């Protein structure tokens, strides 16, 4: 019979795993893109340094991942374990943005 | 005729440049005149912050039996001290990732 | 060759050395203790600023920077850093 | 020359990581789309103050450190990039 | 039987009175004293002006109000009306403090 | 002279004014004394950093100007004070 | 034998005072030099951005019967404009109270 | 004898009556108004300031206050600004 | 001898000229005189509405994604401004076309 | 050889380029514009000397372009309208 872990496991590994790691989680390329999508409505044809690109990786995952601790921390204040995007409106509004 | 030219953070018996550190208060624009003990007393502080910052980070990195320091033991030693991370909680590092960190309801039984 | 960049390189590693003869240095951790001390640095020098320009100061001295740092500085961190910038100042102060 | 939907090249999987990452143990179905309108919000705000550097700078190129000033204005200042 | 309003009621037209009205909720001689009770802790014979012990008190109710405001949208965020402390805890945390 | 519980001179309805004007409908009967401890660890930092402003002054009384400095010191400015 | 006064305000055709902006720029040490047009452009900015809330807070008084700016006034002008309140986030009023506000649960049935 | 001291009691006063010439003020309502413009003053100085730093420029000029107002100042208002400013410096020019 | 001449519009530092207005409210037949302010007032609200149309026709130009500014943009803009609406009710622009509307009962089901 | 002809393009392009620097114009909808000031100065004007008759004042100062352009000018349009001119009419007073 074919091994199946029950449910949550694999994502407390996962938690301890990504906990343990340091690199980043976004693919850098599509962030590239979306970077450079997001300027041209500022202004377009621009240029990057690839230092730039992935500096806001850096800091778009750290501020993901912080409203992700805060998403958690309000879903078990809510007594549940699963997040909902309420939560992430309840966790923005707390931060005041 | 002149002396022997000593150095300031010598004469404090220090690490970090005077000259450099008063050099960059004098055209940071701070104030148009600054105290002469005012960058050595600076550089002071810097130079205890750094020491207990690499020291800490020093023991993780030994802690992880790590022989070069890392952005990780960096994170891990300034997330670590509570004085620190409430000087630095709004300060990211890159690659630092993330303090090991479960909840006690998302432990199973 | 190019025009000189400033880089606090140098004293790092001797202070790293101070504390820790035996271990190493990686360079991307380099520009972090570059990013941190230019940081605390630029923070310190903007509430010596504040501070001189609340007394109306022209001059700013010694005694407004430990102002600040018992300002930013948290508990024992900050009463060690008093304490370590007295000793170098008295040292100085004795040439 | 133009781009059109690159905000849904931040797929569920590299969600799912940073939750993971975050201490998430369950996720939500609803999550990624109101994540990748939140990023998108981060970004822009961020991202429109580098503009605003970077032509202030005369530059057409885009450099980090004016990158590092835009986080450092909005409260999040990241160590590793400046200089 | 006399009269009595059912729970909420009260709250209900206080809570409106407070949002309508501006005036301090706190006592200002207690206040004045715990004031110079804390700062006697710091530095002996601390004389203070009136003003600064009353820039004291909108910035504390300032900072207090906001953070039931917090608290309150995690209580409704908890499916509750009744507030409790940890849901003041869990506001200063992911605020941070 | 020497003042020893005046952090229960924020008297319970006061703590249920503050929560109505916050808009609270319930307050448990554990709220009052975590606000205390709360509100006690806010004035606290805040008259610490008005002291160090104020012993620096070289003055032995404490102005709202010091105050109103240590306030935007947090991120939290007020208006109305001279400042 | 020489020109009659006349005010860079007025030049600019503003009422906020050029010569007071300048110097307080100047005094208040953010370059050695600054640009002719920098405090003009600035002391405009200030005067618009005044105006504005000021008519605001017009409305906002004329709203409930009152012919004076009242503290009140000015909280309820600047919480209810989204902009001025994404301005102004972080910044606390003396005797400014809040906007009236319940959550709909808070509301019986 | 009393030591002058500065306010800006009589411009928020008379642009007051230029936007409602029929609305009165109250005086602690122009305290706030002073702390919030003295504000702003500062939160643009200093981005001014920094901005000169990051450009290597001793001089701040207009360029760099208007970059100031889009960095705070978000949306409507920054362009409002800046089309009031540009009238501003376009009639100091012609002046 | 003369001093460099300075014309009106710049001393009230607005576009419009002063000098044309005055001219032609000379020659237009309203007034034997004309108050020296008259002119400027006129061309300062002239000045005030063109303005606003101007940001009304080049927002509506950028919605459409077009650089210059066409009287279909004028239409689109004039239209949906009630005040410049009935401002303009019985007034008609060239190739202006209309508002986009249809009644809801041509809409099917 | 031709005549020389009135046209109000020149200073629509000033204001076009002060409120909008990126945005252009086609020629027909400068007619419009044209069409535009000269038919709203013809209303003004008509309205002032119709006014001038009422009070037997037979002179139009900015008073009665005030009233003028209150009564065809709708409120929010009229009242920073006034605004403006009240403006200009006071630095061209201290010019």
């Amino acid at each position: 019979k074919p091994h199946r872990y029950r449910p949550g496991t694999v994502a407390l590994r996962e938690i301890r795993r990504y906990q343990k790691s340091t690199e980043l989680l976004i693919r850098k390329l599509p962030f590239q893109r979306l970077v450079r999508e997001i300027a041209q409505d500022f202004k377009t044809d621009l240029r990057f340094q690839s230092s730039a690109v992935m500096a806001l990786q850096e800091a778009s995952e750290a501020y993901l991942v912080g409203l992700f601790e805060d998403t958690n921390l309000a879903a078990i204040h809510a007594k549940r374990v699963t997040i909902m995007p309420k939560d992430i409106q309840l966790a923005r509004r707390i931060r005041g943005e | 005729a002149r002396a022997k030219a000593k150095t300031r953070s010598s004469r404090a018996g220090l690490q970090f440049p005077v000259g450099r550190v008063h050099r960059l208060l004098r055209k940071g624009n701070y104030s148009e005149r600054v105290g002469a003990g005012a960058p050595v007393y600076l550089a002071a502080v810097l130079e205890y912050l750094t020491a207990e910052i690499l020291e800490l980070a020093g023991n993780a990195a030994r802690d992880n039996k790590k022989t070069r320091i890392i952005p990780r033991h960096l994170q891990l030693a300034i997330r670590n001290d509570e004085e620190l991370n409430k000087l630095l909680g709004r300060v990211t590092i890159a690659q630092g990732g993330v303090l090991p960190n479960i909840q006690a309801v998302l432990l199973p039984k | 060759k190019r025009s000189r960049k400033e880089s606090y390189s140098v004293y790092v590693y001797k202070v790293l050395k101070q504390v820790h003869p035996d271990t190493g240095i990686s360079s991307k951790a380099m520009g972090i203790m570059n990013s941190f001390v230019n940081d605390i640095f630029e923070r310190i020098a903007g509430e010596a600023s504040r501070l001189a320009h609340y007394n109306k100061r022209s001059t700013i001295t010694s005694r407004e920077i430990q102002t600040a740092v018992r300002l930013l500085l948290p508990g024992e961190l900050a009463k060690h850093a008093v304490s370590e910038g007295t000793k170098a100042v008295t040292k100085y102060t004795s040439a | 020359k133009v781009l059109r939907d690159n905000i849904q090249g931040i797929t569920k999987p590299a969600i799912r990581r940073l939750a993971r990452r975050g201490g998430v143990k369950r996720i939500s179905g609803l999550i990624y789309e109101e994540t990748r309108g939140v990023l998108k919000v981060f970004l822009e705000n961020v991202i429109r103050d580098a503009v605003t550097y970077t032509e202030h700078a005369k530059r057409k190129t885009v450099t980090a450190m004016d990158v590092v000033y835009a986080l450092k204005r909005q409260g999040r200042t990241l160590y590793g990039f400046g200089g």
